[PDB]
């Protein structure tokens, strides 16, 4: 319903569950903002809007932020043929 | 500092503990710091829980919120209203009960309302415990079940059968002038018959530490008891013997109060033995006396008196008679705006 | 086509699943608005509205009948999406009310009852509609003086419509006449009993004739031993109108009744027997004892058909008051009666079953003509009669249509119920559709848990929402927003603080079910259940103890005080209740040896009630993992011998399990080896073994040097496939490691 | 607890932990990817600063966010615990570590008086471009703590907040340090979001009572607690080098009043740079020029001001 | 008060992992998994390494780092508590701590490393390619563990005793590893044809390409994979097709029947190509100097279907393999310019200047390719050799560039290398042509250095 709603805050929420922080406005808000979506139902209820920003994230994912620790022998990879400022490296000194 | 404490205070409030708000509210009430703003959010809280509440804290925020707030008081007590009743009718502990009945029949009688529920089930518990109860227990029962507008004629019948004039200190009481006649005007609020004796014998003892105010609501009351119950009249002859009410006449002060005794003292007729000129004399000079506009009560009730002493015949006192046509003229006056 | 099914509804009738089906028919246009909105009423109560409907309905509005008006409202207070609201905006309260009193006031009178119904979980219009109505009420009730009418219109607008003075008006008018008759008492009194009111001079007149029928009833003791049945029916009507009023004025007769029924019990009617049993119920009388009974054992079949309600409610309530012949021949009773024309309503049969199903297995199976009575009517029902049905529904086994009926019209009993009343509900269907499980119990589960998940912002108290929780958990529907809503809604300190033993073993076991922990609301609950430990009782330290270890938290003295408690209750704990006990605390590996010592004997001792050889292994398992020495005092080798000799119940898995405790400890038991052995052999003969178990078996006989020649030879086959490196080779190869060969 | 509390054995094995941690990911300095940077003077540092700017910029603007590029001259102080056992040489690394967890310098964003020579009075005043400022602006900037957060709130001289944000977070900070001229601080900053609700409250509620010269608090305590307030003189300048690119310098005396820590007392005065970079600058339309460009010009500025930093003013022992 | 089981939460991190990946891997449950983990802690209990190393293998594997606080007192208590670490464990610590930037995540592989060379000679088949394959990952550079671990490879498979998939991992791991060996690699190729038809297509094609991503110079092996791949050729989809292609094309030989029935394969795979591998299918044409036309056409035709998503050296790849006999099919090339144009983001110093140089010397000069490449040249010219610089300087002034401050610092970086600037025959006709616009008067020194 205002501008304190951001990708960034609904993310941050829905990586942390607590979904159900944000009143029946601020989610039909989202939905209608960034998720593109025609019009919700005023009708609709807190958990059903939930569901379907739920359900419209996991698909706006579109992407692995798992990094495997198996060795799958199947991978072709024919692709392949420091100054420590990012963060604060722990355990060091 | 309550004053500075306080916007923060309408923010914190919806999540206050209910023992905690029993302190706040004893807090900002004692120093007159209670808005309708924390009320209305506390006592919603306290209403909203009401499934399981210490049934303590329900009938203490009612008590405390009654004497500002009748509204919130009222409805926390029908909020926790069955649940009194059980604990009035199912508990075992006397002491207990009898705090519970004396306290709801303060907030009764603070908000001038009760559900008839809980007012029964108060009405059998009190009977079934009668003994216990110091005849201040009695004196607020009956006094919470008026200005209330309940009738229960079992539960008066039988409290006032019991009151057999074992008054603490028998033949010389004090505190019962503040309790003897609340019993009275209770049973003259109603038509019961079997009470001149009561009265009597009240009146007897207490004519000479009954002060002010007091009397002349006896008096009314008396007046009214006069109307079915005929042994009240040496009672009413009390009442036209005080020493208290003889030296109220010689200096009177309070215009209410010498308007009510008026308003009795008319219909009681006692305006034909010397001493009765010299009562009813004193108290018109001084209504005159005393300047400024007369209160409304204070008009009501002296047009009411000096009509009844105007068509009263029997007054042939000229001089009593032409101060009851100024006293009239002067109640005309200051009412013409 | 439509019209029969709104009147059929209108009765109370429940509507079969083909009937919806037969009036959906296609519900095209062509139809008059008042068979729309009697078809919005109709599938209100199934489902939603569709579309198609609602847009008919609002376009629609051409002229609407009062029979329309009333559809409209009831599809609008019924409704919980709220559908009907836009359109109802422009029209609220029926705005074009300029029909005047030209409907007959019995339309009036429907219009005024389909307000009672609670509103769903800009109203302006209702005062407007309300002070119309009481208007045109006392214009219409003005040029009439029928006292039943008066009281049958006052009763019908007993609502919250008018300011206590149409009431007073009438009770007024009412005593105007001065012939009141004990008739017009009777009926004076029910008025003035449902509208929770007390006019003093009404009971002032009503009193002396009250008066007179108690008293020629009481004469009836030995004079005028002639009996008018209309006059004992006239005293029982009053006798449970005052049971459920409790006037203060009508209190002498009461009493002095009760006095008179109760000192002469010799030859007084059937029919006074239950009213009078109700005064008993009030007023703590210890006098319902002796009187029904003592004089109503088995001959209660000449009550009348109105009076069965009476006992009824009698035998619901109280139920030290209930028997099981009273319960079995009162059952017959109404199964005889049901049969007949002016069958009693549905509220006094579904009583009935339920003082029938209280009872539990004292009994046999509930009649199936009662329960087909039952779930035939089923919006006749009241709302605490099916309260009372759900929870008793589990107290009693053999009962699925019953079951089967009553999880189905919980989405249509949403709204009509309060919030303590829908806990109870939940958690008692918690357990027969818990033994259910099936697929019918799952769209039901979450349309409840959809709509307790919005409405949550309402539920205060902590045991409402903790057996609601529970009631969900034992119904296989886990979800995550019907455990993280209520997981912060039980954490206000208003909702908090107000938690006992009781809304936190709940809580915790309705968490502990479907592994939804919160760290800082569970701490909370510890921190409490460690401050009053002193006094939890059975069937608690089970249903905390098999919650907090199913979420793996490791409070040291948190479960060194829980096992302490349950050492002191081992005897209240049941079999399977030590065995789950001992199965949470060893699934952490929480070793507690005071709490096994302790419990093991109990286990020991009732050995022969094991369904079978399986859990004695389950607790020899479950105790080895506490790290108690399997080693130590009989009590363990009791169960082993028991394994030993019944040893052809254990399978694959319990096998398994004896394989590893077997080796681990350095346990030599040799029969329980050699046992292990023979029935493996008959495993494998069945075809029904898995290689990882003949692995384990082969690897406990080798360790503890024990031949077994029966076993090795057709076990080792099916034990190498598990331990045997098949390293691939190809067809060349095979053929030349045949050429080595 | 009662029912069937006997039949506890049935158990779906598909439930799996599903905790919840609210609260986690929430706050100010917990939104963002920062990059920090120890840059010392004395080429191939300004490529530090081109790929560590470009990739936060980057980051900036797959978050959905906007910011700008704020550049000032100061000198820090870096605490006496930095170094341990006495050993004045450590690696670069390391240090850029030891910075990187505690903060443990002090910035103080100031130049001496009689700098304005160069500025405004020599090449450098085509480089300061058009003085589009309207004058010295009197204003007062403060700063709000709330009950989580702070804000930041700049008063007009004779009238209501003109100005009331959130706080500043800065993903990139990079300390350019010279050896005799004051130092040169880069820094890419933005704004967290701010509720509408806390803005228009702010702006209801007065802030302060100015009555005559002396000031005072007076909002009430149950907002937050009034911790730095500085009388402030700004003057602005533009340019615009014909690809949108707002290099706008900016000078400020600020005179602290409400003060907080001794770090804050005596006035200072400071000049600084910025621009600004939209949801878009980051995406096709270069945005390394933008930093290198503002690297030189402040480079330059601190090199005009080398001599009068270390004169009667200051000094500098760095040897 | 109040601490989780960490030994039944890495037993239920197990199961969430086989979920995830599994299932499809859909981010609830990886949320979900991260949520139950970082509430996990190692405390005052007494985990065993069995069940340390999965408590951070599963934490890495869903995104946990040296960030959390379960990674942090699990990659502790692998410095202090290495005797407890078998050889089993091993391969699981090493391949965690190998993705995780921390100091100790390399003090740890440094330690590991300093126990795996002591036991590389005590190893059976399957943990010697585990433990292989696990400091593959980590780009340790100690020689004597390599070293001796191939000793124990050829020990073990001189008889034997690798399965047709751990030859794979194994030549992976080392080609990945940059260990050039042809005593190894030659026995693994004797066990890979020793296990006839047991290495399937999807088993041999990442042989190949492990081989020829090594250097080993030799026409024997590059001999032998031709029939396999010949016979292969049939089951083999896109991806697996352009691999082979760039790795033939690496080995550096040329056949006339596996490159035929190469094309032939490709020619039915056209629809696939999702033009991330036609940069390898061309590039390796390119290489060798194989210049059949039958499939560059359909190449060219498959680009335009994939034109909008090149990767950025994509472009580059592709449109430097379109200068040799580039068919200068503009249709295309138009929109490749529009593209890389509007793909000037991070790109690379050897990109843009063969980009740039492809762009010139195919004589289809454009305005806005050349002015955003002629932007972006100024930030990575000083990381050019001379002839690179020379390269980009020309494709310059074929885009007629007059700008001072693109131009400015190119010639410092060219004066900076002149004499290896001028030492390049191959370039001295492209000098001819440079000064050919810029003209005497543009940087002196250079003139005056070019006319000597």
């Amino acid at each position: 319903d205002f501008s304190h709603i951001t990708r960034n805050t609904v993310w941050g929420l829905w990586n942390e569950g607590n979904l159900f922080s944000l009143s029946v406005p601020e989610l039909a808000f989202f939905l209608q903002e960034h998720c593109r979506v025609a019009n919700v139902d005023p009708r609709a209820k807190k958990s059903a809007l939930v569901r379907q920003v739920e359900e419209i994230l996991s698909a706006e994912q579109q992407a692995s932020a798992t990094v495997p620790q198996e060795d799958n022998p199947h991978a072709i990879v024919v692709t392949d043929y420091e100054y420590g400022d990012w963060g604060a490296e722990p355990g060091f000194e | 500092i309550v004053g500075i404490l306080l916007p923060r205070l309408r923010e914190v409030a919806p999540e206050l503990i209910a023992r905690e708000a029993v302190h706040i509210l004893r807090l900002l009430c004692s120093i007159q710091m209670a808005d309708a703003q924390l009320v209305k959010v506390v006592t919603e809280t306290v209403v909203a829980t009401a499934a399981d509440v210490p049934l303590r804290d329900a009938r203490q925020c009612a008590f405390i919120l009654s004497e500002t707030f009748p509204e919130e008081a009222q409805r926390i007590l029908g909020a926790v209203e069955h649940r009194l009743c059980d604990d009035i009718d199912m508990n075992a502990d006397a002491n207990e009960v009898k705090t519970t009945i004396l306290d709801v029949c303060r907030v009764v009688s603070a908000t001038c309302k009760g559900p008839r529920r809980l007012l029964n089930s108060v009405a059998r518990r009190s009977m079934e415990l009668l003994p216990q109860l110091t005849p201040l227990d009695v004196a607020f029962v009956l006094k919470a079940f008026h200005l209330s507008s309940y009738r229960h004629l079992r539960l008066l019948r039988v409290l006032s059968s019991s009151l057999a004039a074992s008054f603490p200190t028998s033949n010389v009481t004090k505190e019962h002038g503040l309790a003897a006649s609340i019993v009275v005007q209770s049973l003259a609020h109603f038509y019961l018959s079997g009470c001149e004796e009561v009265v009597v014998t009240l009146v007897n003892a207490s004519v000479n530490v009954l002060e002010g105010l007091n009397l002349a609501l006896t008096l009314l009351a008396c007046v009214r008891l006069r109307c079915v119950s005929p042994g009240v009249d040496p009672a009413v002859d009390a009442l036209c013997s005080g020493a208290p009410m003889r030296r109220y006449v010689h200096n009177a002060h309070s215009m209410q109060v010498t308007s009510r005794i008026l308003y009795g003292l008319a219909h009681a007729g006692r305006c034909r033995s010397d001493e009765e000129v010299a009562i009813v004399l004193p108290l018109l000079k001084s209504v005159v006396r005393t300047p400024g506009a007369l209160r409304d009560d204070c008009r009501g009730f002296l047009l009411d008196a000096v009509t009844a002493l105007g068509a009263d015949g029997e007054c042939s006192n000229d001089a009593l008679q032409e101060q009851v046509r100024k006293v009239y003229e002067r109640l005309s006056q200051d009412g013409g705006k | 086509t439509t019209s029969r099914a709104y009147s059929m509804l209108l009765l109370g009738q429940r509507l079969s699943e083909d009937i919806m089906f037969d009036v959906v028919q296609e519900q095209s246009e062509t139809i008059p608005v008042d068979v729309a909105a009697q078809a919005a009423c109709l599938f209100a109560e199934k489902g939603d509205i569709p579309e198609g409907v609602i847009l008919r309905l609002s376009a629609e509005l051409e002229h609407i009948s009062p029979q329309g008006v009333t559809a409209f409202v009831r599809a609008a207070r019924r409704d919980s999406s709220g559908a009907l609201l836009p359109h109802y905006a422009a029209v609220l309260n029926r705005f074009t009310e300029r029909d005047l009193c030209d409907t007959p006031l019995e339309t009036l009178l429907q219009m005024c009852e389909v307000f009672a119904l609670p509103a769903p979980r800009i109203n302006e219009s209702q005062s407007k509609f309300q002070k119309a109505l009481i208007v045109r009420l006392f214009s219409v009730i003005q040029g009439s003086r029928d006292v039943p009418f008066l009281c049958k219109v006052a009763k019908a607008v007993r609502a919250f419509d008018a300011n206590d003075e149409l009431i007073q008006f009438v009770c007024s008018s009412i005593c105007a006449q001065g012939a009141l008759s004990e008739c017009e008492a009777l009926i004076a009194f029910d008025m003035i009993r449902c509208c929770d009111f007390v006019y003093e001079p009404l009971l002032d007149a009503m009193e002396p004739v009250f008066r007179r029928l108690v008293e020629s009833v009481s004469a009836m003791l030995e004079g005028k031993s002639t009996i008018n049945d209309v006059e004992v029916r006239r005293c029982a009507c009053f006798a449970t109108l005052q049971s459920e009023f409790d006037c203060p004025d009508f209190e002498t007769l009461a009493s002095l009744l009760v006095h008179t029924v109760e000192k002469n019990v010799t030859g007084c009617p059937v029919e006074l027997i239950p009213s009078v049993g109700l005064l008993c119920v009030r007023t703590r009388r210890t006098s319902a004892l002796y009187i029904v009974g003592n004089k109503l054992e088995g001959n209660m079949q000449q009550l009348s058909d109105d009076a069965i309600g009476e006992l009824a409610r009698l035998l619901v309530g109280t139920e030290n008051l209930a028997t099981k012949e009273l319960a079995v021949e009162f059952q017959s009773v109404v199964v005889s009666r049901l049969l007949r024309q002016q069958s009693l309503p549905p509220d006094v049969v579904a009583l009935s079953a339920v003082v029938w199903l209280r009872q539990g297995d004292k009994v046999g199976t509930i009649d199936e003509r009662s329960v087909d009575y039952i779930i035939k009517w089923m919006y006749a029902i009241g709302s605490s009669v099916y309260t009372d049905l759900c929870l008793a529904v589990h107290l009693s086994a053999s009962v699925e249509s019953l079951s089967n009926a009553l999880i189905d019209d919980l989405p249509r009993r949403l709204e009509l119920l309060t919030t303590n009343e829908m806990a109870n509900a939940i958690f008692g269907l918690g357990e027969v559709s818990d033994m259910g499980a099936r697929l019918s119990h799952q769209l039901v589960a979450e349309r409840c848990s959809d709509y307790v998940v919005d409405h949550s912002q309402e539920f205060w108290s902590g045991k409402v929402i903790a057996r609601l929780l529970y009631g969900f958990s034992r119904m296989h529907c886990t979800k995550r927003s019907l455990y993280n809503v209520f997981a912060t809604r039980l954490a206000h300190r208003p909702v908090f603080s107000l938690l006992d033993q009781e809304a936190i073993s709940f809580a915790i076991a309705a968490f502990g079910r479907v592994k939804y922990l919160d760290k800082k609301l569970f701490d909370r609950f510890t921190r409490w259940i460690l401050d009053h430990s002193k006094d939890l009782n059975a069937a608690e330290l089970l249903l905390t103890i098999r919650g907090v270890s199913r979420v793996m938290l490791l409070n040291d003295q948190l479960y060194d005080d829980l096992g302490s408690k349950a050492a002191e209750k081992v005897k209240e704990f049941p079999i399977e209740s030590q065995c789950v006990l001992l199965s949470s605390f060893g699934s952490l590996g929480v070793e507690h040896e005071r709490l096994a010592s302790r419990m093991v004997s109990s286990i020991a001792e009732n050995r022969e009630e094991l369904t079978d050889a399986t859990k004695a292994v389950d607790v020899i398992t479950s105790l080895w993992s506490m790290n108690y020495d399997v080693e130590d005092d009989k009590h363990v080798a009791q169960l082993a011998d028991w394994v030993v000799q019944r040893a052809e119940e254990l399978t694959d898995e319990s096998i398994g399990k004896l394989c590893l405790v077997l080796s681990d400890t350095n346990w030599r038991h040799v029969p329980l080896v050699r046992a292990i052995a023979e029935q493996s052999v008959r495993l494998q003969g069945q075809q029904s073994i898995s290689p990882k178990c003949c692995r384990e078996v082969l690897d406990v006989l080798g360790t503890f040097m024990i031949h077994h020649q029966g076993a090795r030879e057709n076990l080792s086959a099916l034990g190498r496939s598990i331990s045997k490196e098949r390293i691939q080779l190809s067809e060349e190869e095979e053929q030349h490691l045949q050429l080595l060969l | 607890g009662y029912g069937r509390w006997n039949q506890a054995s049935v158990m779906q094995p598909e439930t799996l932990l599903d905790l919840s941690q609210a609260g986690f990911y929430e706050g100010a300095a917990n939104m963002v990817p920062k990059a920090f940077q120890l840059l010392v003077s004395d080429v191939a540092i300004r490529s530090r600063y081109s790929k560590v700017l470009q990739w936060c910029c980057l980051n900036m603007s797959n978050l959905q966010m906007d910011g700008e590029l704020y550049v000032d001259f100061g000198k820090l102080l870096l605490k006496p615990s930095v170094m341990r056992k006495n050993r004045r040489i450590v690696s670069s690394y390391t240090l850029q570590q030891r910075l990187q967890v505690n903060h443990p310098y002090t910035w103080v964003p100031t130049l001496p008086e009689s700098c304005l020579s160069k500025i405004q009075e020599q090449f450098l005043q085509p480089e300061g471009f058009a003085p589009i400022g309207k004058g010295v602006q009197l204003t007062y900037s403060g700063t709000i703590k709330r009950s989580k957060d702070q804000l930041h709130v700049d008063l007009d001289n004779k009238g209501k907040v003109l100005a009331v944000n959130s706080a500043w977070v800065n993903l990139q900070t990079a300390w350019c340090t010279h050896a005799k001229g004051p130092d040169v601080r880069l820094l890419l900053r933005s704004r967290p979001p701010i509720r509408r609700q806390d803005v228009e409250l702010f702006a209801s509620t007065p802030i302060i009572k100015l009555a005559d010269d002396d000031v005072a608090d007076v909002l009430p305590p149950e907002h937050g607690q009034l911790v730095y307030l500085s009388e402030d003189e700004t003057r602005l300048f533009e340019r615009v080098s014909d690809r949108g690119v707002t290099i706008t310098v900016r000078e400020v005396k600020r005179q602290p009043l409400i003060i907080l820590r001794d770090e804050e007392e005596d006035p200072r005065v400071e000049y600084s740079l910025s621009a600004h970079i939209p949801a878009n600058a980051a995406k096709a339309t270069d945005v390394r020029a933008v930093g290198l460009t503002a690297f030189e010009l402040a480079g330059r500025l601190a090199g005009l001001v080398a001599e009068d930093f270390v004169r009667e003013y200051g000094c500098e022992a760095k040897l | 008060v109040s601490h989780l089981s960490a030994r039944n939460i890495a037993t239920e991190a197990l199961q969430m992992k086989k979920l995830h990946q599994e299932r499809g891997g859909n981010p609830m449950l990886a949320q979900q998994a991260r949520r139950v983990l970082f509430a996990t802690s190692i405390a005052g209990q007494n985990l065993d390494a069995r069940s340390v190393a999965l408590l951070l293998n599963t934490a890495v594997y869903f995104g946990m780092e040296s960030d959390a606080k379960l990674v942090r007192e699990c990659i502790d208590y692998c410095l202090k508590n290495d005797k407890l670490i078998t050889v089993d464990v091993l391969p699981i610590v090493v391949t965690a701590c190998a993705t995780l930037k921390s100091r100790d995540a390399r003090e740890v592989i440094e330690m590991q490393a300093q126990k795996a060379a002591r036991n590389a000679k005590f190893l059976d088949a399957k943990d010697v390619t585990n433990i292989i394959s696990a400091f593959s990952k980590t780009g340790i550079n100690h020689e004597k563990l390599f070293a001796f671990l191939s000793r124990r490879v050829q020990t073990l498979a001189r008889v034997g005793e690798f399965e047709a998939a751990h030859l794979v991992i194994l030549a992976n791991a080392f080609s990945r590893l940059r260990y050039r060996d042809k005593f190894l690699f030659g026995a693994i190729a004797r066990r890979a044809m020793s296990l006839r038809e047991r290495v399937t297509v999807n088993e041999l094609v990442p042989l190949i390409v492990a081989f020829s991503k090594i250097g080993l110079k030799d026409p024997k092996l590059s001999k032998r994979f031709a029939t396999k791949a010949m016979e292969y050729v049939d089951q083999m989809n896109a991806e697996q097709v352009a691999s082979m292609f760039m790795a033939f094309a690496y080995f550096g030989i040329r056949y006339d029947q596996l490159f035929g029935v190469l094309t032939n394969r490709a020619v039915e795979l056209i629809d696939e190509f999702n033009a991330q591998y036609i940069s390898t299918t061309l590039n390796a044409f390119q290489r060798i100097g194989i210049n059949n036309p039958e499939l560059f056409d359909n190449l060219a035709e498959r680009a335009l279907a994939v034109v909008q998503d090149h990767d950025a050296r994509d472009i580059s790849k592709t449109v430097t393999a379109l200068a040799h006999f580039g068919l200068k099919d503009e249709e295309l090339f138009k929109r490749l310019a529009s593209h890389a144009a509007s793909i000037a983001d991070q790109f690379d110093a050897m990109g843009l200047v063969n980009t740039a140089h492809a762009f010139a010397r195919t004589n289809f000069l454009q305005q806005d390719m050349a002015v955003a490449l002629s932007e972006r040249s100024v930030y990575v010219c000083r990381l050019l050799d001379a002839g690179e610089t020379r390269r980009l300087l020309w494709a310059l002034a074929k885009f007629q560039v007059r700008d001072p401050k693109i131009l400015t610092p190119v010639f410092n970086r060219c004066l900076a290398l002149h004499y290896d600037f001028f030492a390049d025959p191959t370039g001295s006709e492209e000098i001819e042509e440079i000064f050919d616009f810029y003209g005497p008067n543009f940087c002196p020194p250079l003139y005056q250095l070019y006319i000597s």
